[PDB]
């Protein structure tokens, strides 16, 4: 339910569930790539 | 380990979930196991069809709410899954025991 939890988890284990209608990769790339976040960066403190 | 730990999740889903009914499409999704991920379980571990097991679970859950001295009898079956009063009135085929008399007990 957090952006820091979504950016840290690898998609190799994230895209294998059959219950997701669609992962919304457009919005995923919009929130990671346009904000300077690559695949799997460890942030300072993600949880509030 | 059957179908990568579906038994440890079905009970949690039944516990956590609301009065929403449980069907193939409903539980097929976020379950992490499709039709055949549940058919083998229902055949081996339970050996009973879903419509009867869900009704028995709802009756066992409402057996305490009927003793909790609640006056809104029409909402008891609704808060536990039965979308209609006539369908729950299942109780006649299971207990052949009065809704009211049991409610009185």
């Amino acid at each position: 339910h957090y952006i820091g939890d979504l950016v840290q988890r690898t998609e190799v284990e994230l895209l294998k569930t059959p219950n997701l209608g669609k992962k919304s990769l457009t919005e995923i790339k919009d929130v990671l790539a346009s904000r300077g976040l690559s695949l799997g960066m460890r942030l300072e403190n993600w949880p509030p | 380990t059957i179908s990568a730990q579906v038994i440890d999740t079905i009970v949690e889903w039944i516990d956590d979930n609301l009065h929403q009914p449980l069907r193939i499409d409903d539980i097929a999704r976020h379950a992490g196991y499709s039709k055949w991920h549940l058919q083998r379980l229902f055949l081996q571990y339970k050996g009973e069809s879903l419509g009867r097991y869900i009704r028995e679970r709802k009756l066992l859950l409402a057996a305490r709410d009927l003793r909790d001295t609640d006056q809104r009898v029409y909402d008891i079956c609704l808060k536990y899954g039965f979308d209609s009063q006539q369908t729950f009135t299942v109780f006649t085929r299971t207990f052949n025991q009065p809704p009211g008399a049991y409610r009185k007990e």
